[PDB]
């Protein structure tokens, strides 16, 4: 019964401003998220819920409401924007896009 | 609220979370023989007739085995151990020489493993030699690349490293060790057989040391363990994390007998200026190559049971055991140490079978190797010298090591595969219930007491 | 247990028991601190390494206990004056519900504090021990 | 000797002496137990699994002087009478014929009983030492 | 220093100061004394080559003063004269000029015969602490 | 070489009869026998304590 | 070497023993120091050797 869904499918934004990610769970475990632009070698970001990779601002952070996940990005500028992508345990999400106005 | 003046006691019982080195004790008379052996010190001599114990009144205190240092500390024990048993031994580094190797021949007929193989070794004077042969009984000698010749193989030590033999004046044994903390520091132990991994343990009884453990090695099955008294446990660090691993302690034991039928013989060869090679030289019987036996009666229901505890954490989802996952070849296969040998089975029908649990003379064929790399699988390689005549071994299986599989698999079923792990994880599964503590006699506690007035000696106050 | 009886293993049961059982055959700590239980592998130098911080560990409570004015005593009252930030001002009839490993918690930031006012309980005694008025 | 005067090897002859000269002088014991005299080889590591053992026998030594009362005292009366069967129980009239190393036989097997009535003599002063209305 | 608390790396000072003042904060030295900061090579055996040898020395100190009967007493009076040839007979009058490391030359000849004085000093009590009809 | 090997004594070292004198560590005593009749086994009736043998 | 010649060393090939002790290969390194002893009792120029 271990099933991820991430939503809304794609973004356009312009940047200096907020973005929100969804990532649903259905089974008790951690959650991470990671940052993919095209080509390039993606990135960790967030881990064990709220916790913080080395290396990013505090632009980057969500909350672990229990049996759902809700990202939020603030002042998001032109240069980093890509791809997320939610994780579990094995489990790599749908995955969601940010695209630049 | 009342008057009150700093009163100090101490002396008092109040323990907090520690590490330390611990103290050795081996148990009965086998501290006479300790200091010929290995996987025993030189020597944990018992002091006392451990162990002594008490139920504390009332006392509840957290434990934790996946965090428990007392294995990290054995870890470097045994392997210190180890090695420094070894490093006085004979070095057998001048044997790698061109070895010409052929069918080896048998009385009435050939054996099915084998090679014979004759090579040129040093005699006394260092200026001559002589054509010596051998029986090594393992086919895994690497044949030498680099030459249309299909015999010239070499001895695969030398490929990486060297090795030394281990004397045969110093014999290895499953000799069992008790733990005894130093002074300061106390060792609690938990009684409750429910006790999952982690969590509270409320029938907490402190002990001067520790009860039997024996340091005995085997990988994707436990020999000679001790068993959960009431139920068939099921331990991990987090069940639904598709890593980690699960540790199963059976109910009941069930015998294995494992022999090697052959008849072997053993030579000795003059390598050099005292140093002296042990080697397989004849074989003097019949040939059936090594076996073990389970009875099927007892592991079928075993399985079962072990099934139905499994589906308990994993609801309405069947249970299917399956072959090993792959690798190395000591973990593919069933590995345990005995006699002197080195055991390798291929676990022929010990994985087999889906058992939902609801209930909607087994043979295995073994390998042996003389040559091991430890089960650390980095340093030190031996030559384990043969052992005269046929060998037998009656141990008795108490735990099984498995990891899980998955998944987009359809969600109703659900796959376990037996596979080992490091030599720490071996003990772990038997040194789950000890903590390690250092006795604080602490400072300062109010009472109704008052000043003391130039020293003043006086009665109630 | 009364008087004294007991063992290190036959009086360590009041870690869990009311405060004032463990105010009672408080000794066999002090026996059992000391020593316990205790070519060259493993077992050699644990000797060494465990033994002299176990003794080291002694000497530094024996050390403590003697400056304070408690040198030889199990018990020991001191000139301090409780204050009512550290716990309840009246546990006289509050630790015969508390054992001491739970009791530790309610102090153990405090605890540092306290040896300062007992180096100056002891120091006054120092000042008041010398000088010139008390002719005998 | 009287007073103390003497050395370890100037009070030892006492040991074969009445024990009314063995009862002065009593301490050059106390000052040679502590440490007396005392590439790797043999010489090396004797000094360390001897050393520390003579100095953790000193310090049992003195733990068990310490819990009876008789801390940092050479000499030592205590609240325990006498059981008549343990020795002779007129020894004022006798020790002035008996010397130590003969005296201790006729007591070897009593000496862990005595230390349990002995015990139960020092603390019985906990009881006394705290928790009711002695005003001053 | 000055107070009671103090700190090695805050009363150390003393040793150039007048000796009042020396005369207090004099507990920080006994705090220390005992153990400080502390495959095989040479950081391995000197810890225990180093340390054993602090603990013995700090033992000695501690059974010389257990002798004379000043145990457990960072201050204490003897009952001997002191004679006029070993220093100044006025030095209430003096040591306000003089710190100890100064001080120590002035008698560092004499310290053994004084040793000896106090031994005596000692075990007179001896004789007083036995063996006939104080009624008590 | 017929049945272990061995090791040369380095004349850096010296094989010497050096005197040498047990000496008892801490808390211990060697006591000593001066009755030179003595054949081996038996009380002594002079004992005398050392130091060091 | 590329393109020249070096100052500071010799260019040495010398027998060395394989995994096996039976059989020896040739190899060469560059030990980027002159100070390799020529041995001497040779009108050989070239048969240097290790100073240790």
């Amino acid at each position: 019964e271990i099933v991820l869904t991430q939503s809304p499918g794609t973004l356009s934004l312009s940047p200096g401003e907020t973005a929100i990610i969804s990532c649903r769970t259905s089974q008790y475990g951690s959650l991470a998220w990671y940052q993919q632009r095209p080509g390039q070698a993606p990135r960790l970001v967030i881990y064990s819920g709220s916790t913080r990779a080395a290396g990013i601002p505090d632009r980057f952070s969500g909350s672990r409401w229990g049996p759902d996940y809700n990202l939020t990005i603030s002042n998001l500028e032109s240069g980093d924007f890509g791809v997320y992508y939610c994780q579990q345990y094995e489990f790599f999400g749908q995955g969601t896009k940010v695209q630049v106005d | 609220a009342e008057n009150l003046w700093v009163t100090v006691y101490y002396g008092v019982p109040v323990w907090k979370e520690a590490k330390t080195t611990l103290f050795c004790a081996s148990d009965a008379r086998a501290y006479e023989k300790e200091v010929h052996n290995v996987w025993a010190t030189h020597a944990c001599v018992p002091t006392d007739p451990s162990p002594q114990e008490l139920v504390l009144g009332n006392v509840t205190e957290n434990f934790n085995m996946w965090k428990n240092d007392m294995v990290d500390q054995m870890h470097e024990d045994i392997i210190s151990l180890w090695d420094q048993s070894l490093k006085p031994c004979v070095k057998l580094t001048p044997l790698c020489v061109t070895l010409i190797c052929s069918n080896a021949t048998v009385k009435n007929g050939t054996v099915e493993e084998m090679k014979n193989c004759s090579f040129n070794t040093t005699t006394e004077i260092r200026d001559k030699e002589k054509k010596e042969y051998a029986l090594f009984y393992k086919p895994d000698i690497v044949p030498l690349s680099e030459t249309n010749n299909t015999s010239e193989y070499r001895l695969i030590n030398c490929n990486t490293s060297a090795c030394t033999q281990a004397c045969p004046k110093v014999t290895f044994e499953p000799i069992p060790i008790h733990y005894c903390a130093p002074a300061g520091y106390a060792i609690l132990k938990c009684n409750d057989e429910t006790f999952n991994g982690t969590g509270p343990c409320s029938n907490v009884s402190t002990v001067q040391c520790t009860h039997g453990i024996r340091p005995v090695v085997s990988t994707q099955l436990l020999l000679n363990g001790s068993l959960a008294e009431k139920e068939i446990v099921i331990r991990s660090e987090n069940l639904t994390n598709n890593a980690k691993i699960i540790i199963v302690h059976l109910h009941t034991p069930v015998e294995i007998v494992c022999t090697r039928p052959n008849n072997n013989t053993r030579k000795s060869v003059r390598i050099g200026p005292g140093q002296t090679f042990y080697a397989t030289g004849d074989i003097i019987g019949d040939i059936k190559q090594a076996h073990c036996n389970i009875s099927e009666e007892k592991w079928n229901d075993t399985l079962q049971k072990v099934g139905i505890e499994l589906q308990k954490h994993f609801p309405n989802k069947t249970i299917k055991y399956n072959q090993s996952a792959g690798g190395d070849m000591e973990i593919t296969t069933h590995s345990f140490n005995c006699g002197g040998e080195f055991f390798y089975c291929n676990t022929s029908n010990l994985f087999n079978g889906t058992y939902n649990g609801t209930y909607i003379t087994i043979t295995l064929q073994c390998r042996i190797k003389q040559i091991i790399n430890m089960w650390q699988g980095v340093g030190r390689c031996m030559y384990a010298p043969p052992i005269a005549g046929n060998i037998t071994c009656r141990s008795n299986i108490t735990g099984l090591l498995l990891t899980r599989d998955g998944g987009t698999n359809s969600n109703e079923t659900e796959t376990f595969r037996p596979a080992g792990g490091d030599m720490r994880d071996n003990w772990r599964s038997e040194l789950y219930k000890y903590k390690v503590v250092k006795i604080e006699p602490l400072g300062v506690a109010p009472t109704r007491c008052k000043r003391r007035v130039v020293g003043r000696r006086r009665r109630r106050r | 247990a009364v008087g004294i009886g007991a063992v290190f293993l036959g009086f360590l049961g009041a870690a869990g028991s009311t405060m004032g059982a463990a105010s009672m055959t408080l000794t066999v700590q002090a026996r059992n601190l000391l020593s316990g239980i205790v070519k060259l592998t493993v077992w050699g130098i644990k000797q060494l390494q465990a033994r002299v911080l176990a003794v080291e560990r002694y000497l530094r409570d024996q050390q403590l206990l003697g400056i304070w004015g408690c040198s030889g005593k199990l018990i020991c009252c001191t000139n301090v004056p409780w204050n009512s930030s550290w716990s309840n001002r009246n546990l006289s009839e509050i630790w015969d519900n508390m054992t001491w490993l739970q009791w530790d918690k309610e102090i153990s930031n405090y605890t540092q504090i306290i040896y300062g006012l007992l180096e100056e309980s002891q120091n006054q005694q120092e000042k008041n021990e010398q000088d010139l008025l008390a002719l005998d």
